[PDB]
């Protein structure tokens, strides 16, 4: 199993 | 879809006492994040849930972390972070 | 903009982008075929010119009257009474074989696209051209087909003859053929061929090519900022929408030291690649030298040790670009990455990119065709 990059993209920087 | 798991009462020391400082060393910080969130890889990885955003919210609140450090400096391979 | 003298939009067997097409039925271009409309319709797919196709049972050759010059040549394919999987063929021009052993279906759905557009840049001497479609004799099933064809005049935009301007990351372009494999508006939106600067090139958002979750941030120019192309520069080099939008690493310097802003592009092996990178400093904070300096790595190796966009341009909001050649280590992933260079102590630790263009360079004189994408 992996932590998917989709989950990581929930940490994406906002404006 | 409110998260199945509760992230408010989890123990974030795993991260807070390792990912630190003015420098956020990629290896240390990504090790700590994996240690904390790999046991919930199943729920986070599911797009339908409201959990991943809720988790990062708590991680960044208890650590006072900069905005996108995990998304930006944690990468391993095409599959994602191994967590095994 | 650029107005091309020749704009031959040819639809086979006869849009959403304000461009008029012409059937190939009574075309002087036609020099037999079995025209058929498409068997199945996908709403994502536009009828023109995808719905109508012409099928070559046996070799076919197309001719177009064109002045001496370089042309964009773009094939339009949509995989579809014959069976779609069994279409294997080759396409040739002059001494250049554009395509060989090509499957539209195996190509198209390995990439999760309904339809494909293939782009080439070719030089033509004389008033005519060779467009030949040949169903591969190797298996008998094999047939050829084309939904549509575009031939467009073009300046000699992407050549670097000038002496010693280009070397590979470890080179000469003149009357070589190029196939465009990526054309990205980094940190910006898609750009349809109408909205291009008169050359009818499609620009795609770069985000699907970011490697992990590492997106940094997108930047756009301020409204009181004006993109000024340098005096004596063609203004059709890339739309202003390309240079007004960019991608960078984020507001935190020490974070930007610990990661690369990276993109990855699957490429055919056995070729050498032209990579045109597009720059324009859109940030209000960056107005002087040694504020934003960064290293560019192509295929895990250094193409640019220290890229200061101001040193390249001397001002805010002025476009610039640079060509590189990547020779991959012999179907393959091409890496692009940027990192801040802190040597010389810049004000910010950051990186920037506005657009990307990658072309496959024809080897020797000969093939531009690669393997079919295993899905
Ligand atoms: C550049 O670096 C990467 C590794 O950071 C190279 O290697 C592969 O990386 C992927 C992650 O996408 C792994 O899943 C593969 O197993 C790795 N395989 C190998 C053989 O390394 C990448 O290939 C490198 N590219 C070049 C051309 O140097
Ligand atoms: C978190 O877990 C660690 C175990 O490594 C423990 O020592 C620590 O006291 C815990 N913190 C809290 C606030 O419960
Ligand atoms: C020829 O095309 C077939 C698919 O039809 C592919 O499996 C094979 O690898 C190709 N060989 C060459 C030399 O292109």
């Amino acid at each position: 199993r992996y932590i998917s990059y989709g989950a990581l993209r929930r940490n994406t920087i906002p404006c | 879809t409110t998260c199945k798991e509760d992230f408010a009462n989890k123990n974030y020391t795993i991260i807070t006492s390792r990912c630190k400082g003015p420098n956020y060393p990629a290896n240390v910080c990504c090790s700590a994040f994996k240690d904390f969130a790999c046991p919930f890889a199943e729920v986070l990885n599911d797009e339908k849930n409201d959990c991943a955003s809720t988790m990062f919210s708590y991680i960044n609140l208890y650590g006072r972390y900069p905005p996108g450090i995990f998304a930006n400096m944690c990468k391993e391979g095409k599959e994602g972070l191994d967590c095994t | 903009d650029y107005s091309p003298t020749e704009k031959i939009l040819l639809n086979c067997g006869g849009d959403t982008d304000n461009r008029i097409w012409i059937s190939d039925v009574k075309s002087k271009f036609l020099s037999d075929s079995k025209t058929s409309p498409a068997l199945t319709q996908d709403p994502s797919v536009p009828e023109v010119p995808y719905m109508t196709a012409r099928v070559f049972r046996s070799p076919f050759t197309y001719t177009f009257p064109v002045a001496s010059g370089r042309k964009f040549v773009r094939l339009y394919f949509y995989p579809n009474g014959l069976n779609a999987t069994n279409s294997l063929f080759s396409v040739s021009f002059g001494p250049y074989t554009l395509l060989k052993n090509f499957s539209a279906s195996q190509t198209a759905e390995a990439l999760t696209y309904a339809f494909i557009i293939k782009e080439f840049v070719v030089n033509v001497e004389g008033g005519t051209l060779n467009m030949t479609f040949t169903p591969e004799s190797a298996p008998s099933n094999a047939y050829a087909f084309v939904n549509g064809i575009e031939v467009t005049s073009m300046p000699d935009m992407y050549s670097s003859t000038d002496g010693t301007l280009t070397m590979v990351g470890s080179t000469i372009d003149n009357s070589t053929a190029l196939e465009n494999v990526y054309r990205l508006n980094v940190g910006g939106n898609d750009i349809s061929p109408s909205a291009d600067t008169g050359l009818y090139r499609s620009w795609y958002d770069d985000q699907p090519y970011i490697f992990g979750a590492g997106l940094g941030i997108p930047e756009t120019a301020d409204p009181n900022m004006t993109i000024k192309y340098p005096t004596g520069t063609p203004t059709y080099v890339a739309p202003v929408d390309v240079y007004s939008t960019a991608r960078s690493m984020g507001p935190t310097a020490q974070i930007n030291l610990n990661y690369n802003l990276t993109w990855i592009f699957s490429i055919d092996s056995g070729f050498t690649y032209l990579v045109r990178l597009h720059f324009c400093e859109v940030s209000s904070n960056i107005t002087k030298i040694n504020q934003r300096v960064f290293t560019i790595y192509l295929n895990n190796q250094t193409a640019e040790p220290e890229a200061d966009v101001i040193a390249w341009t001397s001002s805010n909001g002025v476009p610039f670009h640079k060509d590189y050649v990547v020779n991959p280590p012999e179907q393959q992933d091409l890496w692009l990455a940027l990192h801040p260079n802190p040597v010389n102590k810049p004000e910010y630790y950051d990186s920037l990119l506005n657009g990307v263009e990658i072309f496959k360079m024809n080897t020797s004189d000969g093939n531009l065709a690669g393997t079919n994408p295993i899905p």
